[PDB]
């Protein structure tokens, strides 16, 4: 014909999905399963779901659940329709014709990725499938095999030490810190202005706001004190319903919680504290490429200035000599995908493919 | 299994690959040390260790011109080969003008540079664009159907509705002597087109006489008085009734059989039935449609593609036709118009 794979790579905010050989995903849509809401005593056995962005533009007649929470499949019924309207609507392919990539959280536990496999060829009938770690994809997207990515998306955020190829999984960082804590710090700070966001409707305009007009500071009290002298650091934004709103050192304080995740109340070291925590973690005798490739991922490292930062933070918690890059590729919101769509493209990766017929011989593996 | 893996490292001695679209190709062998900067490379290097096995050093260079894939692919190659090695090799990542030592005294005349390169493997996408400028006439008496024609003032007239679609964007608009039933099809097609064909990401926005908006009005130039129109007559119906086919693509009983199921609208959604592939010829409106079912065979599937676009050139069709293929349950408004009371399964 001759087939295509297809990639799809599942976030707790975001579907990436689309076929292999492609620069970037065709479709991205919330990862939502909402159904019609309903107000107080039970009565029946119902009825039908809206899944991603038609679940968005009906979300004010219905309640929206995530099926992946920090990273990990958790409700199986709801990523099933996930991936259901994924092959049959934003792809539109059939499925049994298609060998597909997924991806997975790091440290994704076994159970998960047995129950992953299953759905796929027992209730999607698809010819072969492979599972792909997100970060590990991330790092072959920027061509090297050794470097430590930090991912950071909806819903969590990892630091994955990778040597050669592969993962260290013992020195492997999972915080749960990452854009919708974000966004509704945004929404908090906001508020305490004097401003009205509170409800999930608001929740859209403010993951707006947030991805729009903030930025990570190059130092934070600084910064503080420019706000404080004039009008200079201030932006000006326009609601659908608006009118404007005037926002300013909300702009860097927001994204700042990824450094000092106490403005949120967590007891977590922040993500340059755990980046090298990370390294420190490995061997001593490979640390040194790992500090020359900080390369990043993920929707929530978007924020103008946190490359910058990064340097900063880590140049101070590093050996004085230590040479430190951090690599933050523009396409940077979709490498993970990008990862998979040239993996899944290689001569060499439909040896790697577990066939059909190969599961219907053994528990998953 | 791979061939070139196969090849690769045997004896002591050098080996080059280019990658190429997706691929690792072995460098013409005195050719060794010319590299190309919009392409990326893998070399092996096999030295005879004196106890009897040997060491390997995988260097994989990029180019400054070459494209993601080609770096993303050289790096996985690299590991793929290492693997294939039990691991026991050493990676090195070569950037151009920055090449290591031990890489540089690999070439006893030092590298040559070299303009150009083969072309990318990516074929590129903007994530979410849709690029769509179609005009529908929906009319019917009792039996509405909508129906594809110029995007132009003079195919408008105050009697029909007309959804003109423009991607994020459907204008329904409907006359004032459009009748009821045409109303409902309007509503019914563009909010199919807005919830399935664009996934939600499109917004509908409803008009008549009097109330189109700027971005219609920005495409169809400005409004002309309308003709017409006159009324939707049983006969025109009837017409409808005929505008499409279905024919069932199957092997079932032994043979591949292009059956005739129905040349009378609406039809059945009954009669899609999963164990085989069905056709709806709509082609005179250059749409064909191929419905294939989650159980048919392969055979019957590629069978279906074939006579669909057969179907084109023994009509006469007129090419640009579209034949969409449909998985069971990925079906489009367009091809759902023709059914009688669709039931969207998961519901
Ligand atoms: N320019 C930007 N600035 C700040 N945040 C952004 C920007 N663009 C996207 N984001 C954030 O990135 C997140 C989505 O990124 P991504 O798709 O990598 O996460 P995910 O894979 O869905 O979730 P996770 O990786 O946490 O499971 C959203 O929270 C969004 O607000
Ligand atoms: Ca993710
Ligand atoms: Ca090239
Ligand atoms: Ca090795
Ligand atoms: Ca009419
Ligand atoms: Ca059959």
């Amino acid at each position: 014909d001759e087939t295509t794979a297809l990639v799809c790579d599942n976030g707790s905010g975001l579907v990436k999905a689309g076929f292999a050989g492609d620069d970037a995903p065709r479709a991205v849509f919330p990862s939502i399963v909402g159904r019609p809401r309903h107000q107080g005593v039970m009565v029946g056995m119902q009825k039908d779901s809206y899944v991603g962005d038609e679940a968005q533009s009906k979300r004010g007649i219905l309640t929206l659940k995530y099926p992946i929470e920090h990273g990990i499949i958790t409700n199986w019924d709801d990523m099933e329709k996930i991936w259901h309207h994924t092959f049959y609507n934003e792809l539109r392919v059939a499925p049994e014709e298609h060998p597909t990539l997924l991806t997975e959280a790091p440290l994704n536990p076994k159970a998960n990725r047995e129950k992953m496999t299953q759905i796929m060829f027992e209730t999607f009938n698809v010819p072969a499938m492979y599972v792909a770690i997100q970060a590990v994809l991330s790092l072959y997207a920027s061509g090297r095999t050794t470097g430590i990515v930090l991912d950071s998306g909806d819903g969590v955020t990892h630091n994955v030490p990778i040597y050669e190829g592969y993962a260290l999984p013992h020195a492997i960082m999972r915080l749960d810190l990452a854009g919708r804590d974000l966004t509704d710090y945004l929404m908090k700070i906001l508020t305490e202005r004097g401003y009205s966001f509170v409800t999930t409707a608001e929740r859209e305009i403010v993951r707006d706001i947030k991805e729009k007009l903030c930025y990570v500071a190059l130092d934070f009290e600084n910064e503080m004190a420019t706000a404080a002298s004039s009008s200079s650091l201030e932006k000006s934004y326009e609601l659908p319903d608006g009118q404007v709103i005037t926002i300013g050192n909300e702009r860097f304080r927001c994204p700042e919680t990824l450094f000092q995740p106490s403005f949120i109340g967590m007891e977590s070291a922040g993500i340059h504290e755990t980046t090298y925590n990370s390294i420190m973690k490995c061997d001593i005798d490979i640390r040194k490429d790992l500090y020359a490739n900080n390369v990043m991922s993920g929707g929530t490292t978007m924020y103008p200035g946190i490359a910058d930062r990064m340097q900063k933070e880590i140049t101070a918690l590093a050996p004085s000599t230590m040479k430190i890059k951090i690599i933050a590729p523009p396409e940077r919101k979709y490498s993970v995908w990008i990862g998979g769509s040239i993996l899944a493209s290689l001569s060499t990766f439909q040896q790697m493919w577990i066939t059909k017929q190969e599961y219907d011989e053994a528990g998953p593996s | 299994e791979h061939p070139e893996f196969l090849k690769a490292g045997k004896e002591p001695g050098l080996q080059i690959w280019r990658v190429e679209k997706f691929d690792l190709v072995p460098v013409p062998t005195n050719l060794y040390g010319d590299f190309f900067t919009g392409d990326a490379y893998v070399i092996l290097k096999t030295v005879q260790l004196r106890n009897g096995n040997l060491q390997y050093d995988l260097h994989y260079w990029l180019g400054n011109e070459c494209s993601q894939d080609e770096s993303g692919a050289a790096a996985i190659f690299t590991v793929q080969l290492d693997d294939y090695l039990n691991g026991r090799a050493v990676q090195h990542r070569e950037v151009q003008g920055f090449e290591s030592a031990t890489f540089l005294g690999y070439f006893k005349s030092g590298l040559k540079y070299k303009k150009g390169g083969v072309a990318s493997g990516f074929k590129h996408v903007v994530p979410n664009e849709v690029v769509v400028q179609r005009l529908f006439q929906v009319k019917g008496r009792r039996v509405v159907r909508a129906t594809e024609v110029p995007v132009s003032w003079e195919s408008f007239n105050n009697g029909d509705c007309f959804i003109l679609d423009l991607g994020n964007n459907i204008h329904q608009w409907c006359g004032s002597n459009s009748n009821r039933y045409e109303r409902l099809k309007a509503t019914q097609v563009s909010k199919g087109i807005r919830d399935n064909e664009r996934s939600g990401r499109a917004r509908v926005h409803v008009s008549e006489e009097g109330t189109e908006p700027e971005a219609m009005l920005q495409v169809l130039g400005p409004k002309p008085a309308l003709p017409a129109g006159t009324e939707d007559t049983a006969k025109e119906d009837a017409a409808n009734r005929k505008l499409a086919k279905l024919y069932k693509v199957s092997n079932g009983a032994g043979t591949m059989s292009v059956s005739l199921v129905a040349d009378e609208n609406p039809f059945a959604q009954g009669a899609l039935k999963s164990e085989d592939c069905f056709i709806l010829d709509h082609g005179k409106d250059g749409k064909i449609f191929v419905w294939k079912g989650k159980q048919a065979n392969t055979e019957e599937r590629k069978a279906a593609l074939k006579t669909a676009s057969d179907f084109i050139t023994k009509m006469d069709y007129p090419k640009q036709t579209q034949v969409s293929v449909l998985p069971e349950g990925g079906e489009t408004p367009l091809f759902k118009q023709f059914f009688k009371n669709w039931r969207d399964p998961d519901q």
